[PDB]
């Protein structure tokens, strides 16, 4: 058991009467093999960072680690004495790691690519290093900062950070964050000091930090550099091991080394007593004292308490004056005196001033700031010879004394209840203060301590205490917490894991000290951590943090252990709130399992304290049910004081407080986060307050004016005293006011602005059934404080809880936070909860609804959420089921060429139970299936049954123009025979060249949009009439917003237009599983037995659906987390060689995680293409985007919107083939039928910066890419969603049970009935009632009137409330100036403002947003404006990002954005793309997109502004017509008239300009030989100028005035004008380059006077003809002359218009 | 010792307990005369907010379905300040509700309390109360007393004889010892039936405390005062309490 320590040579033992003491010696120079390296030798950046070191030169142990410190990147351990020069050796190493990123040519820095971390034991020194290397690091411009002491959501940002500078438990818990995994791959640094630690109780955090910086690396691949800082210590081999350190890297410094050697003594005080041991210290520590004064030299003591120091510090005073007092005062009375009594007097209040007049000073934390830094001046300047210190001085400060003197070495441990002996590292700290470096020869450190001590202080100081590793003890908790990241699911992740701790590479070098059984047998100890392993895994599930299966080995992650690891809180404490909480839980209970946490298991009321406890105990708030003899009862007085700040006289339990809150905080938070899981919302309320009390210091029943720092004292008390409710004081809105109330003047205007910045919300919410089982709630909210940085942080989070009605049921949880930019301003939220069976039966009267500032007190803010007139829908009726048979066959239809189509010779499952209804009979279908059933099929069966029976006419709708693109062509190659059928597709840019396909097309193919457009003017249209079948394709997305308005309202006038002509038209509706088909197919008029529907498990290929949520996640599209789950999938889907798709919501987002597959995908066994890359390379050649090659090549292929066709099918053939395994896809390219084995849909966010947020895919959106699993053979395919754990409930529940149906029509009802007004449809009101009973929606809001908004619910009350929805409907449109009614029960007659409306598709917000917006002084610019914010360009994106490049894109534009507007606005985004394609810049695929989107709008709006302007007869209306032309050419009015010719860069329009063409016709006219030279283009170029030049228009205007002599003042004139072409022309297909899009050439013919900026008259035409002519009429104006002028203006090309200026006179 | 209430905070923490024993006053049934339906989950709150030794008192608002016109369902119960003592309870006035939502033609049903005295017949402390509450506003308005004692809570409705009122106008004021002119015949039992398959509510001060023990001074028992709907707090919940948290 004797240990004995050896003592250097020289040391020896004096025995005193009191104490024996015991000497050694300062050790001598060592052998001098170096030269200490001046500055200046540095790099010329570097020498800023050491600016005025004394010295100017590196230490000795500085100087010999530089080289592989600066020059080297390896690891490093470096051991060396006490007071060595830390900072200066973790600054080179620092240094070194920029030096990797920063171009030694460039003078700029990167910053963004490398994170610093250095980790320090205490807060004090952190601080430290903090300030230090601020200071010196600040002219490389790098930031420094503390990392963060409390909070986890404000760790985000700060990586806004280059270095930080943490503790090791807070790196802990960042580190061990899911979520800060992005993060800790920048971290290339991390230098660890006091490594040493990993002996003490809290070095298992140092061992938790490293095995995962080593082990849980995976995929990312490239470990930070290591540096250790180490006390001289056995077991630094071991060490060194443990952190990756080679030979090249590891240092151990001998004493000789020490710069300023170091002497000790230890005095061994042997009093037993307390009274005389306490003197023997005085004594002893008296003589120490005075030897070191009498030498010329200062000295340090160091005590154990803050009291201590003061009164150490006066029986030194006393005794030097009880003898002499001369020694210490002063160095001379004339020198310092007078120096030293100004300064003593000057900041010195206490009795700290009595002490420093006699040249000693005390220091301690809680003393006066400027107190403190006095002391530390004084005693830098030789003024006070004797500084006593508590410990911080250690940690804290650089102040050297030529001595130290710990006086003592007993401690107080709260975490242990009890007194104890000085760490190991505090007393190296405390001694590393001993000798001043520059000045003293050497330095002395004394200890004092019992004899029982001395012998372990030896081995400390000098090298021989072992350095061994506790992660026994804190192994449980540390599992857990890698267990909760994922890491370990099967326990040789465990005994992996282990590997790389301390306690392993220690095991292994001395097993019998741990406890090894047999490591022979066991090797490199293998069963050994099985063993521990098992054991802690079996504790863990014991107490449900973990789910274990021993036999089968799966690890599994609990909702409580996942609490443990986040909150830091000790395992045994989770069970205990396991166990303890309750839906009864209450606050008395909470005090008391709060103090029931194994943090606080030693606390224990002790004799002498439990007198003044008791005191405490019988004021004390909460009543406390437990004795003051038990532990619990203290820690819950206690921590009731805190809240109150009560003042404590004891050092023993001021001590045990603290303690108290710095855990209070993380313990209540883990508390209050298990209530929440579990639900319990009172319990949950009370906790969220014990939070804010423990942050606040105070208690909730206090006004927060005192949570304001910046409140004055007395003004709270009399506002707390006079009762007036909280809340009462917030809604005065007037500042004098609020001064009456308090009965101040002058505070009550400083207390009306912070008012101002007390938090508040507004909330409504009202709640729609989807169905019986399911709400959803919509909320919208207000924040209303002024935002002040210093009052609210970046931000302040609010809890949102939906519980029951009796309070005590939390039904729905999120949490908020607000920022300044969210203050002031609307948002909405909207969430589903599934109602009880019990609710669902009978509806409680409320739910509630509530808002709480997790920060702020008394910032609740709740409101009832009525059920009152509620119908829940009734129950879905089942599906129809399926007749098992597959009979049918191609054979079976009749026809030999028929079959030939199909080329598959058997029918589906599914489509045998159709084919019967489909091919035989012409009754109305509707089919419900699953995508991937063939519902195409069904469509052209309808179509070859169509043509058996020789019929007409048939037209195929789909919203999808992408789908109608490609089966156009499908079925144009295979049915253009079948009798010689003509199909067309119809592009629905050009409404009259939509109107002629019809004419030529047997079948058509349209969008909702396109055809209901057609439709419109049936009444006038003979071809819409006579059509005999219509098949709906998608039909379900009628549901799906203002265009599934629009499809609705298509499907509905074909029942009208049936219905009304007793036309009988055969309607098949294709579409996926409805919940509820009835209602459907009953309002397409199809018979009970027609309607087909089916279960969505029907689909034939089996597809199996794992679906998995994720915390914290809502937040954005994916996190690191997810990706990493994605990427097993892909490589479990190429393990078994099947193919796997993956799909994301952006491309950025695509290439971005291509980017991690590649990485991730070289850091495994398999990362191979399954194929050769010299093949590969052939392939890639076509770049046609440089951005898809680089991730191809490795076996990833990419799918975005706007892609080559090279691109898409190079990339489609290579998966096709099996080429590369794993395709990433666009969530808008889901459309693409791109079939695969396995499916990934790696997120499930979207984000629109319209209304700032991310939303949620909807359940089509899923639909549309489940359904792209299929099956091989017997196999079944698989789909993997990563969600947010909210989002999880209700696609788990509407992915097997459809998505009611329901209706958006109310949403564009304006347009909608303003427009069968215009065609005269309906003319009554009557008629308008009557047209509702023809749509679905109609059919909806009698079924789910409460999902409508219908308070009434009842048959009555839904009929009101649709006569009530057309009355108001009708007075807008009468107040908007659309329509009239008059008198004949009366007529409705529309005006022209909707008759435009109604002829060009634009919406009824949009023309009414025009004509207030338009003016007859409108500038182009304004008309462009003014377009940018029609609202049918709503649908179009603003990404992550994109206001930041518009803005940048912004500058090269030639038009400013009306600045008293949004920079968010989609209005922005459309307002300059529309300019970047005026000025034909280059943009990102993603504004090209953006762009085509946006053309697809424009020709209906630009004609509508023309429209509207002309009718106010302004004359402005011609600068919309130049707008209309620069729109279909993509230039400029002002740009040069051959811009616009195809093809034309600027080097064939400079050659124009050398030979002087410089019009159109100048082109046309060119010589041949000149045209061979000019036009340096492609044979298909040429094609499109050749294309364009003989369309382009040359065309002569002639006119006559019928009598143009006798002109009288106010009658109706007519003119006569004349349009001549060159030739009749071939068609009046326009062409351009740059309009993506069909267009007719149209002109407008303007009559007008210039001088007045007056417009007569005006006609649209089309000069379809060599020769025309057409009559204006138009109002005389006054007598006299008027030179007036016409105007021939195209609408599709530049510079071809005419004009003709003459003059009249007027009677 | 002032801190008699410590003692009662803790007991009133395991008043949940309480509610695994629910006894309701029943006699024969009476289809001539009305039945007043309570929502389970409304006593439930009202005992788990209550005193063990203390009174605590709330109205009752409901309404007749169409069902039946004598089948009153209690939809609302409206907690509002008062002054609670052991056998006695002051109550401010009829509430003002009239213009929260969902208040579309409830009646007031009368009120509802806690006690600490089994008795068969409304007491004099009881009638006193009913008839100063109710005497000149609306007579029909019944009681519902509540025999909490440890174990279980004990349900019992009366009407009130105008002998009741007019013997209750005569006490204004009541005394421990006068018991003057008393009559168990002044009450009748009025038929009660709890159920669990409708839910009812609460509508809370909008300041939110109900009891004003500790601020006895601030208590105006003709006060006009606001209201919410909302979740009611405890007896010795610290918002009832600012005092206690002014010695700490
Ligand atoms: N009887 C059949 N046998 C084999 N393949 C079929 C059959 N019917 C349809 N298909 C094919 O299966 C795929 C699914 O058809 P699709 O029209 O996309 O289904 P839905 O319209 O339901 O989305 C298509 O490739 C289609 O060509
Ligand atoms: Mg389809």
């Amino acid at each position: 058991t004797v240990t004995k320590v050896s003592l250097p040579e020289g040391s020896f033992k004096r025995v005193k009467p009191q104490y024996d003491e015991i000497h050694i010696p300062a050790p001598s120079k060592p052998v001098i093999d170096y030269e200490l390296k001046e500055i200046t030798s540095l790099p010329d950046w570097c020498q800023e960072a050491f600016p005025s070191s004394e010295t100017t030169s590196l230490n000795p142990i500085q100087s010999k680690v530089f080289h592989a410190a600066f020059e080297g990147d390896s690891n490093m351990l470096i051991c060396a004495p006490t007071g060595s020069g830390k900072t200066n050796i973790a600054l080179l190493t620092v240094l070194k790691a920029l030096s990797h990123h920063y171009n030694p040519k460039t003078k700029k820095l990167n910053l963004s690519a490398f994170k610093i971390v250095y980790i320090a034991p205490l807060k004090a020194l952190v601080q430290e290093q903090v300030r230090e290397f601020q200071r010196r690091l600040a002219f490389l411009g790098i930031k420094v900062a503390e990392l963060t002491g409390d909070s986890r959501l404000s760790r985000k940002q700060i990586d806004e950070t280059q270095v930080l500078v943490s503790t090791p438990e807070k790196w802990d818990i960042t580190t061990r964050n899911s979520n800060n995994l992005a993060i800790v791959e920048l971290v290339r640094l991390l230098i660890i000091d006091e490594i040493h630690l990993l002996h003490d109780d809290r070095g298992p955090v140092l061992e938790s930090i490293v095995a995962r910086t080593f082990w849980a690396s995976k995929y990312g691949q490239e470990y930070p550099r290591i540096i250790g800082l180490s006390a001289t210590l056995p077991n630094y081999e071991d060490v060194g091991r443990f952190l990756r350190v080679p030979k090249e890297g590891l240092f151990y410094f001998d004493s000789s080394f020490r710069p300023c050697p170091l002497s000790q003594q230890f005095c061994g005080i042997k009093e037993r007593n307390s009274l005389k041991k306490l003197k023997a210290m005085n004594d002893a520590c008296y003589e120490k004292v005075l030897e070191s004064i009498n030498e010329g030299n200062q000295i340090i003591v160091f005590v154990h308490s803050r009291k201590e120091t003061s009164r150490t510090a006066t029986w030194l005073k006393n005794k030097f004056a009880e003898e002499n007092i001369t020694h210490k005062l002063t160095k001379n009375d004339a020198g310092s005196k007078q120096i030293l009594k100004t300064e003593a007097a000057n900041v010195l209040d206490p009795s700290l001033r009595k002490l420093i007049e006699s040249g000693i000073g005390t220091h301690h934390a809680g003393l006066t700031r400027s107190d403190r830094s006095l002391s530390e001046d004084l005693f830098a300047d030789g003024l006070l010879q004797v500084l006593v210190c508590t410990a911080t001085l250690a940690w804290g400060v650089n102040l050297p004394a030529h001595t130290v003197i710990i006086k003592g070495t007993d401690v107080y441990s709260p975490e242990k209840g009890s007194w104890e002996q000085l760490s190991p590292q505090d007393v190296l700290q405390m001694l590393g203060r001993a000798g001043r470096p520059r000045y003293d020869t050497f330095g002395e450190g004394i200890i004092i301590t019992d004899q029982s001590n001395v012998q372990y202080y030896l081995s400390v100081l000098n090298q021989q205490l072992p350095i061994e590793s506790q992660f026994v003890s804190k192994l449980v908790d540390n599992l857990n917490a890698e267990v909760v990241a994922g890491n370990i699911k099967c326990r040789n992740d465990a005994v992996n894991w282990l590997a790389y701790t301390y306690l392993y590479v220690r095991m292994l070098a001395s097993p019998m000290l741990y406890k090894v059984p047999d490591i022979s047998s066991d090797g490199q100890l293998k069963k050994f951590r099985e063993s521990l392993v098992h054991s802690a895994l079996c504790i863990l599930k014991e107490q449900e943090l973990v789910l274990y299966d021993a036999e089968n080995d799966v690890i599994e992650a609990t909702d409580l252990g996942n609490i443990a690891s986040s909150f830091y809180i000790n395992h045994a404490s989770m069970d205990v709130y396991n166990r303890e909480l309750d839906e009864h839980t209450t606050q008395i209970d909470l005090f008391r399992i709060f103090s029931m946490s194994e943090e606080f298991k030693y606390v224990s009321v002790r004799y002498e304290e439990k007198r003044e406890l008791k005191q405490l105990l019988e004021k004390a708030p909460i009543p406390i049910r437990e004795d003051i003899d038990d532990p619990l009862a203290k820690v819950n007085v206690l921590l009731q004081s805190y809240f109150s700040q009560l003042k404590f006289e004891g050092f023993a339990l001021n001590s045990d407080i603290v303690f108290i809150h710095q855990n209070a905080g993380r313990l209540l938070r883990a508390m209050f986060e298990i209530c929440l899981k579990r639900g319990w919302g009172h319990p949950t309320r009370m906790l969220l307050n014990l939070c804010k009390s423990a942050t606040t210091k105070m208690w909730p029943t206090n006004c927060p004016l005192r949570q304001f720092k910046t409140c004055p004292v007395e003004v709270i008390k009399r506002l707390e005293a006079s009762t007036v409710p909280w809340g009462d004081y917030l809604q005065l809105e007037t500042p004098a006011e609020v001064g009456r109330a308090i009965r101040s003047e002058k505070y009550g205007k400083q207390v009306y602005d912070l008012l101002k910045r007390f938090p508040k919300m507004s909330v409504t919410c009202n709640a729609q059934p989807i169905t019986r089982s399911v709400m959803r709630f919509n909320i919208e909210i207000i924040a209303d404080w002024i935002w002040d940085m210093n009052v609210h942080g970046s931000l302040e989070p609010f809890l949102l809880m939906l519980e029951d009605t009796d309070g005590d049921s939390i039904l729905y949880y999120d949490v908020l936070f607000i920022t300044p930019d969210i203050v002031g301003h609307e948002f909405t939220l909207s969430f589903t909860y599934e109602l009880k069976q019990h609710n669902q039966n009978n509806l409680p009267p409320n739910f509630f609804l509530t808002l709480i500032s997790e920060n702020w007190w008394h910032s609740e803010f709740e409101i009832p959420v009525s059920f009152n007139g509620f119908k829940l829908p009734k129950k879905f009726p089942p599906p129809t089921p399926l007749l098992e048979n597959i009979s049918i066959s191609t054979s079976e239809l009749g026809n030999d060429d028929f079959s030939e189509v199909f080329e598959f010779k058997t029918f589906n499952k599914i489509q045998s139970q159709v084919f019967e209804s489909l091919y035989n009979s012409n009754d109305s279908v509707f089919v419900g299936s699953g995508k991937g059933t063939g519902k195409t099929a069904m469509a052209e069966l309808a179509l070859l049954n169509h043509w058996r029976q020789n019929k007409g006419r048939a037209v195929y709708i789909n919203p999808s123009g992408e789908k109608i693109d490609f089966l156009l062509s499908d079925w144009n190659k295979r049915f253009s025979h079948l009798a010689g059928g003509k199909i067309i597709n119809k592009l629905g840019n050009d409404p009259s060249l939509n109107l002629k396909l019809l004419a030529k097309s047997h079948v058509l193919l349209a969008t909702p949009v396109q055809f209901e457009l057609l439709s419109r003017r049936w009444r006038q249209r003979k071809n819409i009439q006579s059509l005999e079948l219509m098949i709906y394709d998608d039909a379900h997305e009628i549901s799906q917003g203002v265009y599934g308005a629009v499809y609705e309202t298509l499907i509905s006038r074909m029942i009208f237009i049936a219905t009304q002509l007793e036309k009988k038209i055969r309607f098949v509706c294709l579409s996926n599983c409805l919940a509820n088909a009835r209602d459907f197919g009953e309002w397409a008029g199809m018979t009970k037995s027609n309607i087909y529907n089916f279960s969505p498990s029907e689909r034939i290929e089996p597809l199996e659906i794992n679906i998995q949520s994720f915390k914290d996640v809502e937040h954005i599209s994916f996190n690191f987390s997810m990706l990493q789950m994605a990427f097993e999938a892909s490589a479990a889907a190429a393990g078994n060689r099947n193919s796997s798709s993956v799909f994301l919501p952006s491309r950025k987002d695509c290439m971005e995680v291509a980017s991690a597959f590649m990485k991730f995908s070289k850091a495994i066994e398999w990362d191979m293409l399954n194929v050769e890359e010299e093949q590969i390379v052939p392939y890639i050649e076509k770049l046609t985007d440089g951005h898809l090659r680089a991730p191809l090549k490795h076996g990833v292929g990419i799918l975005y919107k706007g892609m080559a066709s090279n691109d898409e099918r190079i990339v489609k053939r290579l998966y096709e083939y099996g080429a590369v395994s794993v395709l990433l896809i666009s969530k808008d390219c889901s459309a693409f039928a791109c079939k695969t084995d396995e499916v990934i849909i790696l997120g499930t966010n979207l984000y629109d910066g319209a209304e700032h947020k991310y939303m949620p895919y909807t359940i089509n959106e899923l639909l549309e890419m489940v359904g792209l699993a299929s099956g091989n053979d017997s196999m079944a395919g698989k789909v993997l969603i990563l969600t947010s754990h909210n989002m999880k409930a209700y696609y788990k529940k509407f992915l097997i049970e459809p998505l009611p149906t329901e209706s958006y029509l109310q949403y564009i009802i304006h347009d909608t009935l303003n427009n069968e007004i215009a065609n005269s449809i309906i003319q009554s009101k009557q008629d308008c009632v009557d047209w509702f009973t023809y749509s679905y929606f109609y059919r909806r809001i009698h079924v789910n009137p409460s999902y409508y908004g219908v308070r009434d619910t009842s048959p009555h009350g839904i009929s009101v409330f649709l006569s009530n929805l057309v009355e108001t409907c009708l007075n807008d449109l009468v107040e908007s100036s659309f329509i009239e009614i008059d008198d004949t029960t009366e007529i409705i007659s529309t005006l022209s403002n909707g008759l435009i409306a109604s002829h060009y598709g634009v919406s009824f917000f949009t023309i009414q947003s025009f004509v207030s917006s338009l003016s007859n002084t409108s500038t182009l610019k304004n008309m462009l404006y003014v377009l940018s914010t029609a609202v049918e360009f709503e649908s179009v994106p603003l990404r992550k990002g994109d206001r930041a490049l518009l803005v940048k894109l912004s500058k090269r534009l030639p038009l400013r954005f009306p600045e008293h507007t949004s920079s968010g606005s989609v209005s922005f985004k459309v307002f300059l793309l529309l300019q970047a394609y005026f000025s034909r810049l280059e943009l990102p695929v993603d504004f090209q997109n953006d762009l085509k989107d946006i053309l697809e709008k424009v020709v209906p709006l630009i004609n509508v502004v023309v429209d509207i302007l002309s009718a106010n007869g302004y004359l402005n209306a011609t600068t919309a017509m130049d707008l209309a032309q620069m729109l279909i050419q993509g230039v400029w009015d002002v740009d040069n008239p051959l811009r616009q010719i195809p093809h034309f860069n600027n080097k064939i329009l400079e050659k124009c300009k050398e030979i002087n063409v410089e019009t159109v016709y100048d082109i046309m006219a060119l010589e041949d030989e000149e045209r061979d030279e000019i036009l340096t283009l492609t044979d298909s170029q040429l094609a499109q100028v050749a294309a364009f030049v003989n369309n382009y228009p040359n065309v002569e205007l002639t006119y006559s005035l019928n009598n143009s002599d006798s002109l009288i003042s106010g009658v109706k004139q007519k003119i006569t004008i004349q349009l001549t072409r060159d030739v009749e022309p071939e068609n009046l297909q326009v062409t351009s380059e740059k309009y993506p899009f069909d267009k007719l050439e149209s002109w407008w013919l303007v009559l007008g006077e210039v001088s007045k900026k007056e417009l007569y008259a005006i006609k649209k035409v089309t000069l379809n003809k060599e020769t025309q002519q057409y009559e204006l009429e138009f109002d005389t104006p006054t007598s006299g002359k008027h030179n007036l002028t016409i105007w021939c203006v195209c609408d599709s090309y530049l510079d071809a218009d005419k004009e003709l200026s003459f003059e009249i006179n007027v009677k | 010792s002032k801190n008699e209430w410590r003692k009662s905070a803790i007991a009133n923490t395991l008043l949940y307990l309480r509610l695994k024993n629910i006894y309701v006053s029943a006699d024969d049934f009476v289809e001539e005369q009305n039945v007043y339906v309570l929502p389970k989950n409304l006593l439930k709150k009202f005992i788990e907010i209550s005193d063990v030794k203390i009174q605590v008192a709330a109205f009752i608002y409901g309404m007749s379905a169409k069902d039946h016109p004598k089948v009153k369902e209690i939809k609302t119960v409206v907690l509002v300040p008062q002054l609670g003592h052991v056998g006695s309870v002051q109550i401010s006035n009829i509430p003002d509700i009239g213009d929260l939502p969902d208040t579309e033609g409830l009646e007031l049903l009368g009120w509802i309390h806690t006690q600490t005295e089994e008795l068969k017949f409304m007491a004099a402390s009881e009638v006193a109360t009913h008839s100063k509450l109710f005497a000149d506003k609306k007579r029909d308005c019944i009681d519902i007393s509540i025999f909490s004692t440890p174990g279980s809570v004990s349900l019992s409705a009366y009407n009130l004889t105008d002998e009741g009122y007019q013997w209750g106008e005569e006490n204004k004021d009541i005394m421990n010892v006068l018991s003057e002119g008393f009559e168990p015949t002044f009450s009748t039992h009025a038929q009660l039936l709890l159920s669990d398959r409708i839910t009812g509510n609460f509508i809370i001060p909008s300041g939110n405390v109900w009891n004003y023990t500790f601020m006895g001074t601030a208590f105006n028992q003709e006060g006009d005062y606001n209201f919410k709907y909302g979740i009611p707090l405890e007896f010795y919940n610290e918002m009832h309490r600012p005092v206690h948290f002014l010695q700490f």
